[PDB]
RNA sequence: UGUAACGGGGCUAAACCAUGCACCGAAGCUGCGGCAGCGACGCUUAUGCGUUGUUGGGUAGGGGAGCGUUCUGUAAGCCUGUGAAGGUGUACUGUGAGGUAUGCUGGAGGUAUCAGAAGUGCGAAUGCUGACAUAAGUAACGAUAAAGCGGGUGAAAAGCCC
RNA sequence: CCCGGCGAGGGGAGUGAAAAAGAACCUGAAACCGUGUACGUACAAGCAGUGGGAGCAUGCUUAGGCGUGUGACUGCGUACC
């Protein structure tokens, strides 16, 4: 089994979340869950909740067993950006992109 | 074993048995050709030439195929002078299998 | 009769971007950049069919000049020696013989030495 | 100010080569409870060096 | 029909020694660069380093015609604000006698990865002794 | 196009492409450069050319044997069932039944039949004579067409 | 700014003057294929050739012959849930615009031939609209009046409540 | 049902012919951003290709080699309008 879980429309850019996701890749689920406790980043909380989902996801529905589970594929795709106007000096306007990310985790054995 | 001969305005260092691609001949698909334009024959003793061609040396071969080569694209283009041109080219060939270095 | 041109244009761009396959950066991705690369490639290809025939002759001539000087004759004198003995064998083969069958090659240098 | 012409994926990546942040890989274990935590930090429950020093 | 090219793995490279005592710098350097490149060999391929390893010994005794012992100058820039250094042919032999043959050959080799690869082949020495006895380097003239 | 003649922005000063109108055909949602006007595509044909063409096509039907000349051709009552049933004996399907005396009974009875068409001898056409696979002319209709084409 | 007035190495011949055969050397010329334009032409036949000369760099520009697109007639025909258009690959094929067949996706339209008509082909117009990059996880987070700690609530508290 | 904050969001289960038809809903191109496999890449100078070409990796017929991807080294080569 593979057993996917994923946060879609996760409020944080890919480039930031992708920094955390590179820590956990082909690591044992129990070891991965620890790291994100002591990774001082917003995205670590956001990625943890997906992994922690994927494990229960895996154990309830399909595979069972927590000990033999590795994060086989983790990836972050860029989601829809939300456009907002930032007014600047001298009358001109900018467009801030409130970005989002699609975080996926796959917990196989 | 190997011998040298001239065919399609060019020469080939050919051995007995192996296939050779050369320039198109006015010959049927599965007939036979005799080259009496043999330039050299090598063995233990080498029969080289102090004249054009050997003497009684004849390379006998059998025609295998009559295909067309890979499509070469030709692109002419004059920078800034509103001129370019396209042209394909597939050259005709004749594969021949050698069957007698005399 | 209005004519939408999305189907045909795509097929035009996709054709060129297929030739640009392998190129670095935008040159493989971006029609506007690729199209230049693909023409330039054509231009260089056209010129290099001319240069291939030159390069190989230099290559052969060097090989022949090397293999001759092992037997004690320079290229210039060797070729005149062969021409004066009415030998019709070309550089392409002399260069092939030079590498493969030196015991044979030696006989051409002797044949040239006569003249 | 201002780039002369736009940099690539490649350079953007080359620059980001050092942005990859390092993991801890150095979790402790409390002598009494056996709870994992950062070195020289207290635990989540409230232990340090096998002795309660917090309500 | 695809003409022969020398395959690096199959290249059997040979070792040589050249005594440069009383040899003309350039006329030596040429014959060295011809060998290092592998032109003398009948399996010469321009994109492969087919040439031979050469040991040039007694580099300091190399001869030069005319007034080039004093008059020939070897300029070089330090890459600095105004740092153009020069050294005459005597001054060069007094300090670094290896550099003389090195520079003369390097100018006559091609410029690039392979040109630098075929310079590595060359082994220059001031003295008459060489520590490459292990290769049985044969005598060349 | 609906919209004002006003320049959206001024000629110089802003780092933008000089515009003069929202309605310009290079802009979106306004223009079409050479907008079509309702027009008449009807083209002149010389009487002698039209007659010559009819004389040409109507004579090729005789060579190809599409032209089936007949005597009196008329259905009993205004019913398609009868017309369809009588064409089975005649061995026809896609036809142009030309008649001098245009019977309403025959007309009505071929209105619903797709491959059959019942023109009057006066109202023969170039495209029709070519289009249909056979042409059935009444002896009176041949006499009228003869005089009409002349 | 750096040798910096042989392109360099380097050379007393690898310079110069004279003669002499060699060789290298271009898309020049010849060799062997293949295509096309014009002129003859045997007189085949209104044409291609036993053929035969000759030509075939090209901006502005002039003259020829074609490809493809949407639509109308041929078509209430033909191909299509035993899988259309579209998308995406692969393999053939033509001198080119292109064409043909088929794998996957798609889930319903498509259209031979020969004619007809064009909103008929885009890389540029500081073109117009939408999308997405770059700089960059950079600058900045808006007055230098100032915070601190305990408790509460909460999944979470520097900011909320006391 | 299950993870989550009796959230968002997901995994199941089910409906349907189909749910990468699940409401951000036919098709779903390109730019652009990713994850995994093969090769190359940390002494090497420039329109980034092009002729040449080793190696390595795959597909095949095999007791020759020929495709495909990569492209070390090397001759030539200053984009388009
Ligand atoms: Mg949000
Ligand atoms: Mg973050
Ligand atoms: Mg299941
Ligand atoms: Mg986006
Ligand atoms: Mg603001
Ligand atoms: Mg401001
Ligand atoms: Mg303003
Ligand atoms: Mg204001
Ligand atoms: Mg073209
Ligand atoms: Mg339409
Ligand atoms: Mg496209
Ligand atoms: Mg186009
Ligand atoms: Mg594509
Ligand atoms: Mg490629
Ligand atoms: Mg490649
Ligand atoms: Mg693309
Ligand atoms: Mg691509
Ligand atoms: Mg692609
Ligand atoms: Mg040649
Ligand atoms: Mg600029
Ligand atoms: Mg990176
Ligand atoms: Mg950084
Ligand atoms: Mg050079
Ligand atoms: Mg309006
Ligand atoms: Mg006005
Ligand atoms: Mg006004
Ligand atoms: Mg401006
Ligand atoms: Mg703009
Ligand atoms: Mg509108
Ligand atoms: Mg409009
Ligand atoms: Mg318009
Ligand atoms: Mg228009
Ligand atoms: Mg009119
Ligand atoms: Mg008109
Ligand atoms: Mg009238
Ligand atoms: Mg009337
Ligand atoms: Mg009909
Ligand atoms: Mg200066
Ligand atoms: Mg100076
Ligand atoms: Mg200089
Ligand atoms: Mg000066
Ligand atoms: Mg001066
Ligand atoms: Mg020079
Ligand atoms: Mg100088
Ligand atoms: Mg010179
Ligand atoms: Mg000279
Ligand atoms: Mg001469
Ligand atoms: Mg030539
Ligand atoms: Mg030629
Ligand atoms: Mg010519
Ligand atoms: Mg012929
Ligand atoms: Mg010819
Ligand atoms: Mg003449
Ligand atoms: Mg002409
Ligand atoms: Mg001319
Ligand atoms: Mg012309
Ligand atoms: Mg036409
Ligand atoms: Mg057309
Ligand atoms: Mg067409
Ligand atoms: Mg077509
Ligand atoms: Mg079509
Ligand atoms: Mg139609
Ligand atoms: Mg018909
Ligand atoms: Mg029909
Ligand atoms: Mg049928
Ligand atoms: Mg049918
Ligand atoms: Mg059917
Ligand atoms: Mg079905
Ligand atoms: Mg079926
Ligand atoms: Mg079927
Ligand atoms: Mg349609
Ligand atoms: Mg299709
Ligand atoms: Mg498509
Ligand atoms: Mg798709
Ligand atoms: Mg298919
Ligand atoms: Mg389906
Ligand atoms: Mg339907
Ligand atoms: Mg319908
Ligand atoms: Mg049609
Ligand atoms: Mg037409
Ligand atoms: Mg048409
Ligand atoms: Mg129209
Ligand atoms: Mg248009
Ligand atoms: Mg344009
Ligand atoms: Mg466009
Ligand atoms: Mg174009
Ligand atoms: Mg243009
Ligand atoms: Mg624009
Ligand atoms: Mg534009
Ligand atoms: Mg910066
Ligand atoms: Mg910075
Ligand atoms: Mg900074
Ligand atoms: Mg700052
Ligand atoms: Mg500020
Ligand atoms: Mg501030
Ligand atoms: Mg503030
Ligand atoms: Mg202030
Ligand atoms: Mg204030
Ligand atoms: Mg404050
Ligand atoms: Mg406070
Ligand atoms: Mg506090
Ligand atoms: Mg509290
Ligand atoms: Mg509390
Ligand atoms: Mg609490
Ligand atoms: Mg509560
Ligand atoms: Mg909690
Ligand atoms: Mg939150
Ligand atoms: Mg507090
Ligand atoms: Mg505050
Ligand atoms: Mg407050
Ligand atoms: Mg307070
Ligand atoms: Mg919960
Ligand atoms: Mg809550
Ligand atoms: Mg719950
Ligand atoms: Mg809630
Ligand atoms: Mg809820
Ligand atoms: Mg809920
Ligand atoms: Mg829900
Ligand atoms: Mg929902
Ligand atoms: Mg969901
Ligand atoms: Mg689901
Ligand atoms: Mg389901
Ligand atoms: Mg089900
Ligand atoms: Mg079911
Ligand atoms: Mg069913
Ligand atoms: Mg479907
Ligand atoms: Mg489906
Ligand atoms: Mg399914
Ligand atoms: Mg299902
Ligand atoms: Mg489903
Ligand atoms: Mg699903
Ligand atoms: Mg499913
Ligand atoms: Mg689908
Ligand atoms: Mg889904
Ligand atoms: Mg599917
Ligand atoms: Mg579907
Ligand atoms: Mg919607
Ligand atoms: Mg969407
Ligand atoms: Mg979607
Ligand atoms: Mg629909
Ligand atoms: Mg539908
Ligand atoms: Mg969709
Ligand atoms: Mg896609
Ligand atoms: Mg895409
Ligand atoms: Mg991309
Ligand atoms: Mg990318
Ligand atoms: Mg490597
Ligand atoms: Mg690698
Ligand atoms: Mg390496
Ligand atoms: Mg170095
Ligand atoms: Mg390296
Ligand atoms: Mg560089
Ligand atoms: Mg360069
Ligand atoms: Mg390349
Ligand atoms: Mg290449
Ligand atoms: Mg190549
Ligand atoms: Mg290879
Ligand atoms: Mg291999
Ligand atoms: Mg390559
Ligand atoms: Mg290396
Ligand atoms: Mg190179
Ligand atoms: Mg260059
Ligand atoms: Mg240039």
């Amino acid at each position: 089994m593979e057993t996917i879980a994923k946060h879609r429309h996760a409020r944080s850019s890919a480039q930031k979340v992708r920094l955390v996701a590179d820590l956990i890749r082909g690591k044992k689920v129990s070891q991965a869950l620890d790291i994100l406790t002591y990774t001082n980043k917003k995205a670590a909380v956001l990625v943890k909740k997906v992994l922690e989902s994927a494990i229960a996801n895996a154990e309830h529905n399909d595979g069972a067993d927590i000990d033999d589970l590795k994060v086989t594929k983790i990836f972050v795709d860029e989601g829809p950006s939300m456009k907002r106007i930032m007014p600047r000096a001298k009358g001109r306007a900018d467009r801030i992109l409130k970005r989002t990310s699609h975080i996926t985790v796959v917990v196989s054995d | 074993m190997y011998a040298v001969f001239q065919s399609g305005g060019k020469q080939h260092r050919v051995s007995e048995g192996q296939t050779v691609r050369l320039e198109k001949l006015d010959i049927a698909t599965g007939e036979t050709v005799e080259f009496a334009e043999v330039l050299m024959i090598a063995n233990g003793e080498e029969v080289k030439i102090g004249v054009p061609f050997v003497d009684g040396g004849v390379i006998k071969a059998e025609v295998v195929a009559h295909g067309r080569g890979e499509k070469v694209k030709i692109v002419k283009f004059r920078r800034r002078k509103h001129y370019r041109k396209q042209q394909g080219h597939r050259q005709w060939f004749t594969d021949v299998k050698i069957t007698g270095i005399s | 009769a209005r004519v939408k041109r999305g189907v045909i244009a795509r097929a035009r761009h996709k054709k060129i971007l297929k030739q640009a396959k392998g190129y670095y950066g935008a040159r493989s991705r971006v029609y506007r950049v690729a199209f230049q690369a693909v023409i330039k490639a054509g231009q260089y290809a056209y010129r290099d069919r001319r240069q291939r025939k030159r390069q190989f002759r230099q290559l052969w001539i060097a090989r022949i000049n090397a293999a001759a000087r092992q037997n004690g004759i320079s290229y210039s004198k060797f070729i005149n020696g062969l021409k004066k003995a009415s030998v019709e064998i070309d550089r392409k083969i002399l260069a092939d013989i030079a590498v493969f069958d030196k015991v044979a090659f030696t006989a051409l240098v002797e044949k040239a030495k006569a003249a | 100010a201002v780039q002369q012409n736009k940099p690539t994926r490649s350079k953007r990546g080359m620059r980001r080569s050092h942005d990859a942040l390092t993991a801890v890989t150095s979790l402790s274990v409390d002598k009494t409870s056996g709870e994992k935590h950062l070195r020289h930090h207290i635990t989540a429950d409230g232990y340090y060096r096998g002795r309660k020093v917090i309500a | 029909m695809k003409t022969f090219t020398a395959k690096p793995e199959t290249v059997k490279r040979d070792w040589y020694v050249v005594d440069a005592t009383g040899k003309t710098l350039g006329r030596l350097a040429t014959e060295l660069a011809r060998r290092l490149r592998g032109k003398h060999k009948a399996e010469y391929t321009p994109h492969v380093d087919t040439g031979d390893y050469i040991i040039v010994l007694n580099a300091d005794k190399v001869a030069v015609t005319g007034n080039k012992r004093t008059d020939k100058v070897y300029y070089h820039h330090t890459g600095h604000i105004g740092g153009i250094k020069q050294a005459t042919f005597e001054e060069m032999i007094a300090r670094r006698p290896e550099r003389v043959i090195e520079i003369a050959v390097k100018g006559m080799l091609p410029k690039g990865p392979l040109g630098r690869a075929m310079f590595r082949k060359l082994k220059v020495y001031a003295g008459n002794e060489h520590n490459h006895a292990a290769q049985q380097p044969q005598v060349l003239d | 196009v609906t919209g004002s003649g006003k320049k959206p922005w001024r000629q110089k000063g802003t780092g933008r492409a000089r515009s003069g109108s929202i309605k310009s055909p290079i802009w979106r949602s306004g223009g079409v450069t050479f907008a079509a006007r309702p027009q008449d595509h009807s083209q002149k044909v010389n009487k002698k050319m039209y007659r010559g063409a009819l004389k040409s096509i109507l004579s090729e039907l005789v060579r190809q044997d599409r032209l089936i000349v007949v005597e009196k051709f008329s259905v009993e009552a205004p019913k398609t069932k009868l017309l369809a049933q009588k064409l089975k004996d005649m061995a026809l399907e896609d036809v142009l039944i030309i008649t001098g005396e245009l019977d309403e009974n025959l007309f009505l009875a071929a209105r619903n039949l797709h491959k059959v068409d019942v023109r009057d001898a006066t109202g023969i056409d170039p495209v029709s004579l070519i289009a249909f696979d056979k042409v059935v002319m009444t002896a009176d209709a041949v006499k009228q067409v003869e005089e009409m084409l002349a």
